[PDB]
């Protein structure tokens, strides 16, 4: 529930 | 569980403004959460993304560099900073809490309306629609920014009764239609109001709408 | 980005037939992170599906989704009058959280004709320097209709505005205002005020007028 599914650096 | 927003309203082209979303029902910190728009007539878009401890923040190339999404999860509330505002962020803005990483959006708020224009908050003008089954209504005309809501009789007149979407007029202002149908037979026996209230500008009228003289 | 494409854009289907959703993403979604989301007019989206096929608590068994990869359904197996509605895929499986672009699910009902009503200015907005003609056209279907306005025989082409509700929730029908827009001098160097109106539920087209005065 805690965090976003995302690629490095990602803004 | 419930997600309360405030903090809409309209402001001018370069403009800030900072919504408020809160949480309540549930533990706040332990979910991340989103902050999503739907410009009027249009499509979800995704604004803004935190995650539950607020270390990371997430940002969509419309609004990077503008808008600042932040928590307090002492105060169990979501916020967004918007700043440089421009007419196209005009929309309702959705807090959103995140499930599962994060694999859906499960709990939403109701919406918060947000304007960017440069016109001036106005209060309507109230015209008859005259009863030539018989159709009579309200012309409510040149107010900024939406919404108006209207009502016939105080709500007891429901039946029949269309209250049209406004239209953006080429003066910047907007007008609205509502309409009933109702039977020939009541007019100038039965009395028809119609109830317009423009919150943004404090505008309320109530219109009795007759046959003409 | 991953897109998402909605397809149909627009689906019209009749109470107890299965509406078939498509969404399909331009490269592979763990379906995990596929979600579904029901908005009707005023509301926040209600989740429908998550996970490509779980049902939300709550949703009755008649929605069904299904797919992987790229090529995600939404099934409904037949269709309430609650059910329509418009219709979002959501993909939280990489930044930047995308929606497909909607479908909207509308009621198919028989052919009606729509009943015309036209509505002078008032004396009272006269007063105020300009005149607004109202030409409404009432509890028809399909949606597609035509308004042309005549000022003592002359077309009047740009200076009108049309409002269309959605779907009646009784009757499905559409209803629609057109709004002509004059100055008071115009108005008063004028007669005849008449909207024409051609509607598939129309056999020729049907003019209401009036004469100033
Ligand atoms: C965001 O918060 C979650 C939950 O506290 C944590 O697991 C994750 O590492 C954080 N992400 C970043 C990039 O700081």
């Amino acid at each position: 529930d805690a965090e976003f599914r995302h690629d490095s650096g990602y803004e | 569980v419930e997600l309360v927003e405030s903090g809409g309203g309209l402001v001018q082209p370069g403009g800030s403004l900072r919504l408020s979303c809160a949480a309540s029902g549930f533990t706040f910190s332990s979910y991340a959460m989103s902050w999503v728009r739907q410009a009027p007539g249009k499509g979800l878009e995704w604004v803004s993304a935190i995650n539950a401890s607020g270390t990371r923040t997430y940002y969509a190339d419309s609004v990077k560099g503008r808008f600042t999404i932040s928590r307090d999860n002492s105060k169990n509330t979501l916020y967004l900073q918007m700043n440089s505002l421009r007419a196209e962020d005009t929309a309702v803005y959705y807090c959103a809490r995140g499930k599962g990483y994060v694999r859906y959006f499960d709990v939403w708020g109701q919406g918060t309306l947000v304007t960017v224009s440069s016109a001036s908050t106005k209060g309507p003008s109230v015209f008859p629609l005259a009863p030539s089954t018989a159709a009579l209504g309200c012309l409510v005309k040149d107010y900024f920014p939406e919404p108006v809501t209207v009502s016939w009789n105080s709500g007891a007149l429901t039946s029949g009764v269309h209250t049209f979407p406004a239209v953006l007029q080429s003066s910047g202002l907007y007008s609205l239609s509502s309409v009933v149908t109702v039977p020939s037979s009541s007019l100038g026996t039965q009395t028809y109001i119609c109830n317009v209230n423009h919150k943004p500008s404090n505008t309320k009228v109530d219109k009795k709408v007759e046959p003409k003289s | 980005d991953i897109v998402l494409t909605q397809s149909p854009a627009t689906l019209s289907l009749s109470p107890g037939e299965r509406a078939t959703l498509s969404c399909r993403a331009s490269q592979s979604v763990s379906s995990s992170y596929l979600a579904w989301y029901q908005q009707k007019p005023g509301q926040a989206p209600r989740l429908l599906i998550y996970g490509a096929s779980s049902r939300a608590t709550g949703v009755p068994a008649r929605f069904s989704g299904s797919g992987s990869g790229t090529d995600f359904t939404l099934t409904i197996s037949s269709l309430e009058p609650e059910d329509f509605a418009t219709y979002y895929c959501l993909q939280i499986y990489n930044m930047p959280i995308t929606f497909g672009q909607g479908t909207k699910v509308e009621i198919k009902r028989t052919v009606a004709a729509p009943s015309v009503f036209i509505f002078p200015p008032s004396d009272e907005q006269l007063k105020s320097g300009t005149a607004s003609v109202v030409c409404l056209l009432n509890n028809f279907y399909p949606r597609e209709a035509k308004v042309q306005w005549k000022v003592d025989n002359a077309l009047q082409s740009g200076n009108s505005q049309e409002s269309v509700t959605e779907q009646d929730s009784k009757d499905s029908t559409y209803s629609l205002s057109s709004t002509l827009t004059l100055s008071k001098a115009d108005y008063e160097k004028h007669k005849v005020y008449a909207c024409e109106v051609t509607h598939q539920g129309l056999s020729s087209p049907v003019t209401k007028s009036f004469n100033r005065g």
